[PDB]
RNA sequence: AUCGAGAGG
């Protein structure tokens, strides 16, 4: 385990990391005294002699230059205090072991290292200060601060090596993850709550900055975007701006809570080839949220689009923040003088409210519930008399925080904050728990020698009702230490049993690969999966989708997918079709519609047998919302005009689209069902959509998009599919300990310890149950 | 008086120039702010040759002090730039030779001023070199103490610098910079509890604006164009030297950005 | 609980039901009580339901209890990975544990078993039983410094 | 402090008493010093296992008699409900070490950042002695100029650090600019 | 290339919520009983009090970059007050003889609800919207 | 461990104002904020170097050689 | 200097925990964090 | 400001950290888990002056 | 120990010239002009006074890196009317500006006492 | 770092000039973000800069102890008494390009501690260096010109990413590779190699 | 080398 497994390694580097708005998001800023101290061997050729030898003449002590140069011979020659150090004259074949230089490919890395996004690759960019710099946007999947984090660095030294980190561990390869199917990464801190200051409605920018923000976008075109205001005064909207940093070709539709298609307090998020319609951008648009900007993106145009979306948001989101400003300060944790006077007296209530729960139980009239004890009754009821005056409390201070409170900007922006630090910071820092419970009596029979003998009050038991504005009183301050204490011990124990239980979760699956006959197999030829995921699907192209045929009442099912020509009043349309009245009573053409939706109603049956809750969003593999979306866009379809789709070309069309999707090849029985096993739910969702009457009245395409659609569904699926010699083993394990190591902390086992038992099959498990229905 | 930006001085001593710049695009005003504070050329002590050092101190702290001590820079564009004159370390035509000699001859501890600064080398009839001294009692700046036994003897040497290379080579302290005192522009949204108008305090400026009409709409089309501003001057070049030599400095940029575009 | 269910308009709402919650566990006479639904027993022991149901209900049963402690944080990891994990340690007919008596005792080569613990041992043990490694388990490769059937590895590459 | 009955219960420590510390103080007579509190039975040791039988207060004012018209900024200290005190506490902030006793304002952090400060300010660079310059450690970091804080402690005064400080007072602001 | 739409509306609400410069703004059709108007208005540049009676057009043109008005040589398209550039993003049909169109200037928005414009208003970027006194 | 020649702020020389300012304290019984608005320390960045200052020379100045 | 000086350890039914006895004796705060928490402890 | 409280052992100085262990000859009585066949223990462990 | 020398944001180094010029792409009759060794200080004030030139189109300015004292400058002028003039123009209006306030100032100054 | 589990490295100076700067010429000796304030919830840090505000303005000392009467109303109410907004925001202009800040920044001492943890007490580069005599590893250390280890994590992410020729290259070239002649029919590392 | 202590994320 210390020499073979994991060794120590030539060509490595280790610095304290700070962020740079300015470095892209695969770069890499390498400080330049690691350069002249790492070398590739770049061998001699035509194509890089005249580089070479000037390189070699600046030598080991600049850069660009280079340390040694080795011969055909075999020897070294060591440019540092070699006298023909000033005469090299380079012959092909040989090579110079020359400094490592801009758009190099490294191998960066956090420890510890629980992902695969934990070692990811990027472009050396040689920088003139003492500190690894990288950008905001890769923090997250190495889970790097900048307050002493020390980062590693390694140099490839053959073609094969680089091509390897270049093309397979690359940073825009790695965004969207195949743990959670979803983005890793995305906008954070200053570029975050700057992009939700900047997309308000109030927020208008004049000439000048716009031009500056336009400019300051690496990829512009120069067409100076017309304004949304252009008669009293030349004025920009911040969306305007914004979107010229989102490349054409991108739609984004999502509805948050009250949205119309006004969105009145500007909701959700209309995204229409690139420019915003409405929506304030937030967390939910921007951040590693699943079918966010960055999932679109990474899928739509690809992961170098991707990775410079990154940079040219921040660029645009930081140099307007930067003239606009933003701070924090005690005034963003002061309520109203009504407002604390509601909160201290709503906590005065919670303590009545205790206090006569307390004098019922003294007096034996309590009922305590069955299972439980009479004094688990009593605390059940007081702790959550005291959680409920601590939320009332928090709520009413929230609510009192004006739109220009920063804390209440950073919480709406999603960069930092919550519910519970407003409400301790503000109201009440709320009960304070040990071991899952109120504070116990340490002393004999008290929790500290300032109470009485048998003493349950709020007070006594761990109840601080001070906010940290007011001042938490001495013993407070003590039951809050031994909370926290209690936290830090968490901590500390967590971290090693969960790099334990990750390191056996990575020795038990490290030999599971997907083989060429798209099994799952280990180092014996044994069988672990016949297919990966029952699917064999990469899980990085996988997104959530509805199945439409799940929900609703029959009658709406029957309004969306019914089809009869064979009446006046459930017929198409004629002004959804060219051949509208042609088609109506068609008797051969009714066996289809009816095989259809025969085919639909077996599908929903199907459907609510697999998901018994009803539940219709599911992550399948190919987006259908967006490609539907691309196609009224390619092909500008216009609402007015009928289409020219045969009925027949519709059902048809989709019939043999089922057809031509593969995952696996032979042509025999058995692998011809596995295929057909492996592709139902995704035809259940193919048919839920490419349903006639959907097809033609939910988004009037014409046969050009109809086959796009075609094409374009059969490419993405292939493209879906699983890579034979993938390690689907290493990438399990990694992505079930990863958040494990992020789990930190009702009489059920979890966590942590429940995952621990699990995994060694414990006998005596802590909290055995039976739920009977 | 003269067609551009006007200037009206409220107030004026040999320390501080408080004024109002009329007429004058922001840019310029911030432009030459930052030049008064980081690209006009100042004397100061930039090596420092330790003969002796007895002292409790280290040779570097004292250096470093040294280096912050103010000295006369009024004739300084009769001075070179050791980088651009031809000698071979430094000349009397680019440097200044300042020797700081003292003891602790006395049982009481004995202080080491800039006044016991003394020059050494030729000066030729330029005022160059002699330390800035404003304290009343006419000592300088306390730059070490002495017990009885100790010593400190060292020759300094100062040369020709801007505040970009080093702080200790600013002239100009702090530049008071204020402008549309009511926020009549709406440049600034304000934070509050109750009320702005209180919870803010007015400014010393706002006398010298008229106060906004409510019934008035917003000057959309309104631009910042009168500026109140205050030059602090540390001593080594008079204030009104201060700004006039800003302003012939960021002309003299612009001048040289102009020469280079003859010479394309 | 609440349990969402088809109306007869065929929509889904919530129709509240009574559920049982026990402090200990005897699947096997539990179920058998009449009143109750056997088909949709279930337990935090699924050791109880592989040794009562079957070996592929203590496959559900693990899916299950895993995907609990995952979601208790609010966290989500995609069903293939788990699936992975769950059918590991299923899929030698009963439950294989994650630990030195477990996968590390198995048919896999000795070399890559004494890579994870009691080292030593197991490589003492493949001696006396002159085990043989057919060397294609990843550990075996890193050890010989060898070039693994791993992605880039589990192909070669000829002339044409 | 040791509470005893005298019209009511009352601390042994009275103004006198503090008059003639402060006097032996301000000789820096008879001094008065902590032993003498400890001989004429003003103050008493207590251990843990002692503390289980005494009830202590935590002001003086805990003493004081009873009878609205409250400052709302103030924190919520309760009413003590009690009564029968043998002791007072000297003072509550003596809960605390060395290193937690430099923290300003520790009842408005939540615990663990106190704890992570009592753990970093062993690492903040100061004058650690006067006599630097006269020992040959293996290591030694030393400000050039040492402040110091514009927030105190009373309890510094004990731990000499507005003596050998270990930080400086540097104008802080709090805004995002520029990204950095 | 001209215009496609002309009317006149009575403002009923006027509504600022949570903003300091923009109010969302209802009106009602003057010689009209079944159109009606939604539209967000920097109340900052052209202040719009309950009751006002406002001359609204939407037109086409009168793309490229945008250029600053020269010295004066240019010549508008408005003899009005407060003109948008905008972008339809949604085509409705409230009931029969019933659309309502959708537009987006910047993020600002427009909800307009008719009947009788339908060789106008078209699937198009294009969209200068005016309002007069 | 000596009076800063300028404030670290902005630059205004301090190290002239030391005495001064220890002779308005003890010589003039005047208090802290006094004396440094007398010897024209406006700017709290100012302040804070003479008022915050610790001279501990005067002690390294009790070492015997 | 004062801190090292006034230190504690314990050689190791939970000892980690601040106990309610710990009051005026040991600090609350001042403790290691890792695998020292709450075992090594300052007066 | 020197302290005191420290040695000086081949130059370097040293402390001695306080080791905090349980007091003997108190008596204390425990429980036993439930497969044991001993429902409760009193120990008592001797240390002498 | 990797800091570059502090004089690097004003002097030239080895061939570095003061102004770099290279024509746009995707945008006719623009340009980019690279300032070596400046800041702030001149770009801002030379934008600004370009934004008066009515015959000016565009005009934007960007220092890519606070680490470097350099910045790029994009021009778009009129049809016949070259960019360099136009730059030539306000450097030009920026001098005259500048020397008629050390006139006023040195007035007033002239006027003061004290 | 401040006294308040606030740490933090360096990111970037500035000069003064580029510094944004309130209305008095004051410019921050240090600047943090407010993304760090409502996460770890440190509000003595905020009223520590206030306190010391008032103290360094009025001269006098702040009374930072635990458990006192001291409130964040007194001192807002003597700092505004001192011409300052109450709660410690100000005016503060830009200043690359001098115009205001729309918002206003809370501004004001704070004691801040140099801690010992400095980079180029850090950095760390190798290439080929000394090695161990028993292994033929690196040897471990910044102090010995050392290398850095590829644990069995790193190796585990770059099995998951599938670069086996990397993960061998790490192994094997930038280690400690070897060769050794092998008897064919013994299958040990036996046979003597007289090589030339 | 060994052993140990302290510390950083
Ligand atoms: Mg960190
Ligand atoms: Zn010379
Ligand atoms: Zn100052
Ligand atoms: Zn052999």
């Amino acid at each position: 385990r210390g020499n073979l497994m994991g060794k120590r390694v030539d060509f490595s580097a280790r610095t304290v990391i700070s962020g740079d708005p300015n470095l892209e998001l695969d770069q890499v800023g390498v400080p330049k005294s690691i350069a002249k101290t790492l070398t590739y061997p770049e061998v001699v050729t035509p194509y890089n002699i005249d580089r070479l030898t000037q390189l070699v003449r600046n030598g080991p002590n600049e850069h660009p230059g280079a340390k040694y140069v080795i011969r055909d011979s075999g020897d070294r020659i060591d440019l540092r205090y070699s006298k023909r150090a000033g005469d090299i004259q380079l012959q092909y074949g040989w090579k110079v072991e020359r400094h490592i230089m801009d758009n190099d490919p490294v191998l960066f890395n956090r420890q510890p290292s629980l992902h695969k996004m934990s070692m990811m690759a990027h472009r050396v960019k040689v920088i003139p200060y003492s500190t690894f710099r990288l950008n905001l946007s890769v923090t997250s999947p190495y889970n790097a601060d900048f307050d002493g984090d020390e980062m590693n660095l390694h140099v490839p030294q053959s073609e094969e090596t680089r091509a390897e980190l270049s093309q397979l561990c690359a940073v825009p390869l790695q965004i969207v993850s195949p743990q959670s199917n979803k983005p890793c990464m995305g906008i954070v801190q200053d570029t975050l709550c700057g992009i939700r200051k900047l997309t308000l409605r109030d927020t208008f920018i004049e000439l000048d900055q716009v031009l500056n923000m336009l400019y300051w976008v690496p990829d512009w075109d120069g067409v100076i975007p017309t304004p949304a205001i252009i008669k009293p005064k030349p004025l920009w909207s911040g969306k305007q701006i914004l979107s010229v940093a989102i490349p054409n070709g991108i739609h984004l539709q999502r509805f948050d809570e009250g949205t119309t298609l006004l969105s009145p307090k500007d909701n959700g998020m209309l995204i229409i080839d690139g420019q915003i319609i409405f929506g304030v951008v937030e967390k939910k648009t921007v951040g590693s949220s699943n079918g966010g900007l960055i999932h679109v993106v990474t899928r739509e145009k690809g992961p170098q689009v991707c990775a410079k979306l990154f940079g040219n948001i921040q660029k645009v989101v930081n140099f307007w923040l930067l003239h606009n400003g933003f701070s924090t300060g005690i005034g963003d944790t002061i309520a109203d003088g009504p407002t604390m006077r509601e909160i201290t007296e709503t906590i005065a209530e919670a303590k009545k409210k205790v206090l006569d729960v307390t004098k019922e139980a003294q007096a034996n009239l309590l009922t305590a519930k069955h299972g439980m004890t009479l004094r688990e009754s009593f605390e059940d009821n007081v702790v959550r008399f005291l959680n409920e005056a601590r939320d009332k409390a928090g709520r009413l201070a929230e609510v009192n925080l004006k739109d220009l409170n920063n804390v209440k900007q950073m919480v709406m922006a999603g960069s930092k904050g919550s519910f519970i630090n407003i409400a301790q910071m503000s109201a009440c820092v709320g009960q304070q728990s040990v071991e899952g419970k109120r504070i116990a009596f340490g002393f004999v029979d008290r929790t500290l020698p300032h109470f009485s003998k048998d003493d349950y009050s709020p007070e006594s038991k761990g109840f601080v009702e001070n906010s940290y504005l007011r001042g938490l009183t001495p013993q407070e301050f003590f039951f809050h230490a031994m909370g926290g204490r209690e936290g830090l011990i968490d901590t500390a124990v967590k971290t090693a049993e969960t790099g334990y239980i990750q390191r056996r979760l990575v020795k038990a699956l490290e030999d599971i690969m997907v083989h060429y006959d798209n099994t799952t197999r280990n180092s014996l030829g044994n069988v672990i999966q016949f297919i990966y995921g029952e699917d064999g699907m990469d899980a990085a192209h996988i997104e959530k989708q509805s199945l439409d045929t799940i929900g609703g009442s029959d009658a709406a099912f029957e309004k969306r997918y019914r089809v009869d020509l064979l009446n006046t009043d459930h017929t198409l349309d004629p002004s959804l079709l060219e051949s509208g009245s042609e088609i109506l009573g068609d008797l051969k053409l009714q066996v289809l519609l009816d095989e259809e939706y025969k085919q639909l109603v077996k599908d929903r049956k199907f459907l609510r047998e697999v998901f018994v809750d009803g539940e219709a969003n599911w992550p399948l593999p190919v987006n259908i919302r967006r490609i539907i979306q691309n196609a009224q866009q390619t092909f500008h379809i216009d609402h007015t005009k009928p289409s020219d789709l045969t009925i027949k070309d519709i059902v048809l069309g989709v019939k043999d689209l089922q057809e031509n999707l593969l995952v696996l090849r032979g042509k025999n029985e058995i692998i011809q069902n596995a295929q057909r096993d492996a592709v139902t739910l995704f035809c259940c969702l193919l048919r839920s959509r490419l349903a006639t009457r959907r097809v033609l009245q939910e988004y009037r395409l014409t046969k050009q998009a109809f086959d796009w659609v075609l094409s374009n569904i059969e490419a993405q699926f292939l493209r879906s599919v699983v890579h034979p010699g993938e390690m689907v083993g290493v990438l399990a394990a990694q992505s079930i300990g990863e958040p494990a190591t992020q789990m930190t902390l009702k009489k059920v086992t979890s966590g942590v310890p429940r995952l621990k038992e699990i995994l060694n099959v414990a006998k005596n498990m802590k909290t055995p149950s039976l739920t009977v229905y | 008086s003269e067609e551009g930006p006007q200037v009206k001085i409220r107030e004026a001593s040999k320390d501080n120039v408080d004024f109002i710049l009329s007429n004058v695009d922001l840019a310029m005003a911030n432009s030459l702010r930052r030049v008064m504070i980081a690209e006009i050329p100042t004397l100061a002590i930039d090596s420092v040759e330790v003969e002796t050092n007895t002292t409790v101190l280290a040779d570097e702290f004292i250096a470093h002090r040294l280096g912050l001590i103010p000295l006369q820079s009024m004739d300084i564009e009769q001075l070179e730039y050791s980088r651009d004159c031809f000698c071979e370390d430094h000349c009397d035509k680019c440097s200044v030779v300042l020797t700081l000699q003292a003891f602790g001859e006395s049982e009481s501890t004995t202080n080491v001023y800039s006044k016991d600064l003394v020059i050494v080398s030729n000066l030729m009839g330029r005022n160059i070199g002699h330390p800035i001294i404003q304290d009343k009692e006419g000592n300088g700046v306390l730059i070490c103490k002495l017990r009885k036994g100790q010593e400190l003897k060292l020759t300094c040497v100062a040369k020709k610098g801007i505040a970009k290379e080093h702080a200790k080579w600013g002239p100009a302290a702090a530049i008071e910079f204020e402008y549309d005192p009511w926020n009549k522009l709406k440049h600034t949204d304000y934070w509050y509890e109750q009320d702005s108008a209180k919870e803010w305090p007015q400014s010393k400026n706002c006398e010298y604006e008229d106060p906004p009409n409510e019934g008035d709409p917003f000057d959309y089309k309104a631009q910042a164009d009168t500026f109140y501003m205050n030059v602090e001057s540390v001593g080594s070049i008079p204030v009104d030297q201060v700004v006039v030599r800003g302003i012939d400095t960021l002309q003299k940029k612009v001048a040289s950005i102009l020469l280079a575009l003859t010479q394309m | 609980y609440d349990r969402k269910v088809p109306s007869p308009t065929g929509e889904y709402v919530k129709e509240p039901e009574w559920v049982l919650e026990t402090d200990g566990v005897n699947l096997s006479e539990v179920m058998t009580v009449p009143g109750i639904d056997p088909t949709r027993i279930y337990t935090n022991s699924f050791i109880d339901i592989m040794e009562v149901l079957g070996i592929e209900a203590g496959r559900a049963a693990l899916y299950k209890e895993v995907y609990n402690v995952i979601a208790s944080d609010g966290s989500y990891v995609n069903y293939r990975h788990m699936a992975l994990l769950v059918d590991v340690m299923t899929t030698q007919g009963g439950l294989t544990s994650v630990t030195r008596h477990g996968f590390n005792r198995s048919n896999t080569g000795a070399l890559m078993r004494c890579s994870f613990e009691e080292t030593v041992e197991i490589l003492f043990e493949a001696g006396a039983s002159a085990e043989l490694d057919d060397c294609r388990g990843v550990s075996e490769n890193v050890i010989l410094g060898q070039m693994a059937p791993i992605g880039t590895g589990a192909f070669d590459v000829m002339i044409d | 402090f040791i509470v005893e009955d005298d019209g009511h219960k009352e601390l042994k420590v009275r103004k006198g008493h503090i008059a003639k510390l402060m006097a032996t103080e301000y000789q820096d007579v008879e001094e008065y010093t902590w032993s003498s509190l400890l001989n004429e039975g003003l103050v008493e040791y207590i251990d843990a296992e002692e503390e289980e039988s005494i009830l202590i207060a935590m002001q003086p004012e805990d003493l004081e008699p009873a009878e609205l018209d409250v400052d709302p900024a103030k924190r919520i200290r309760v009413s003590h409900h009690a009564t029968t005190f043998t002791h007072c506490e000297i003072h509550p902030s003596m809960i605390l070490g060395v290193a937690a006793s430099i923290i300003p304002f520790p009842d408005h952090n939540q615990s663990p950042r106190n704890t992570y400060q009592s753990a970093m300010g062993k690492q903040a660079m100061g004058v650690f002695l006067t006599n630097y310059n006269v020992r040959m450690d293996t290591m030694a970091n030393i400000l050039y100029y040492p402040q110091k804080p514009l927030g105190t402690t009373r309890a510094m005064e004990y731990l000499k650090f507005r003596e050998l400080p270990a930080g400086q007072n540097a104008i802080v602001a709090i805004a995002c600019y520029s990204g950095y | 290339s001209n215009t496609l739409f002309d009317d006149i509306f009575q403002v009923s609400e006027v509504d600022p919520g949570r903003y300091n410069k923009v109010c969302r703004i209802e009106a009602a059709s003057t010689t009209q009983d079944q159109c009606k108007l939604t539209l967000d208005i920097n109340v900052e540049l052209f202040p719009v009090a309950a009751q006002d009676s406002l001359t609204v057009t939407i037109a086409s043109s009168l793309t490229r970059s945008w250029r600053p008005p020269q010295a004066g040589d240019r010549s508008l398209a408005d003899d009005y007050d407060y003109v948008m550039y905008g972008t339809a993003y949604k085509f409705e049909e409230v009931s029969k003889d019933l659309i309502a169109v959708y537009y987006s200037f910047g993020g600002l928005l427009m909800r307009l609800e008719g009947n009788y414009r339908n060789l106008n208003n078209l699937k198009q970027e294009n969209a200068y919207l005016l309002i007069r006194r | 461990m000596i009076v800063p020649v300028r404030c670290f702020s902005c630059g205004k020389v301090v190290g002239d104002k030391w005495e001064s300012y220890l002779n308005l304290l003890q010589e003039d019984e005047l208090d802290e904020g006094t004396a440094l608005s007398r010897l024209g320390l406006k700017r709290y960045c100012c302040r804070r170097m003479i008022l915050t200052h610790v001279d501990l020379i005067e002690k390294f100045l009790r070492y015997n050689p | 200097t004062l801190s090292h000086l006034r230190r504690t350890n314990t050689p190791i039914a939970k000892p980690r925990q601040l106990h309610n006895t710990h009051w005026g004796l040991v600090c609350p705060a001042e403790t290691p964090e890792g695998q020292a928490c709450g075992l090594v402890k300052n007066l | 400001f020197d302290m005191g409280g420290y040695f000086i052992i081949n130059g370097s100085e040293k402390v001695l950290i306080a080791q905090e262990r349980s007091a003997g000859n108190i008596v204390q009585v425990f429980k036993k888990a439930a497969p044991s066949p001993i429902s409760h223990v009193a120990e008592i462990r001797s240390a002498l002056e | 120990m990797n800091a570059p020398d502090r004089f690097e944001l004003f002097l030239l180094g080895e061939g570095e010239s003061k102004l770099k010029i290279d024509p746009d792409t995707k945008a006719p009759n623009a340009v980019v002009i690279t300032f070596e060794k400046e800041d702030h200080t001149l770009g801002n004030l030379i934008r600004a006074e370009l934004l008066n030139d009515r015959k000016v189109l565009f005009a934007a300015y960007k220092v890519e890196h606070p680490f470097f004292a350099r910045f790029k400058l994009r021009i778009q002028t009129t049809e016949g009317y070259d960019p360099k003039d136009a730059l030539k123009n306000a450097c030009n209006s920026i001098i005259n500006k500048l020397g008629a306030l050390k006139t006023n100032f040195e007035t007033e100054w002239n006027l003061q006492t004290l | 770092a401040s006294r308040h589990g606030q740490k933090g490295t360096i990111g970037i100076t500035y000069r003064r000039e580029d510094m944004p700067f309130t209305a008095e010429g004051i410019v921050p000796d240090l600047i943090i973000n407010p993304h760090a304030i409502p996460s770890r919830m440190t509000v003595a840090h905020l009223i520590e800069c206030l306190l010391s505000k008032v103290a360094a303005l009025s001269g006098n000392e702040g009374d930072a102890s635990p458990f006192t009467d001291i409130t964040v109303e007194g001192i807002s109410k003597l700092l505004r008494e001192h011409g300052y907004q109450s709660r410690g925001f100000e005016v503060m202009y830009n200043g690359h390009t001098g115009k205001k800040l729309m918002a206003q920044i809370f501004f004001g001492p704070t004691y801040y501690q140099r801690l010992r943890h400095m980079v180029d007490d850090k950095i760390h580069a190798r290439a080929r260096g000394p090695m161990q005599v028993l292994t033929r590893q690196p040897v471990e250390g910044r102090s010995r010109d050392g290398g850095l280890r590829f644990g069995e994590m790193e190796r585990d992410c770059m099995i998951a990413h599938g670069a086996a020729s990397f993960l061998k290259e790490r192994l094997m070239e930038a280690s400690d590779a070897f060769r050794v002649h092998i008897c064919g029919i013994c299958g040990l590392m036996t046979v003597i190699a007289k090589l030339n």
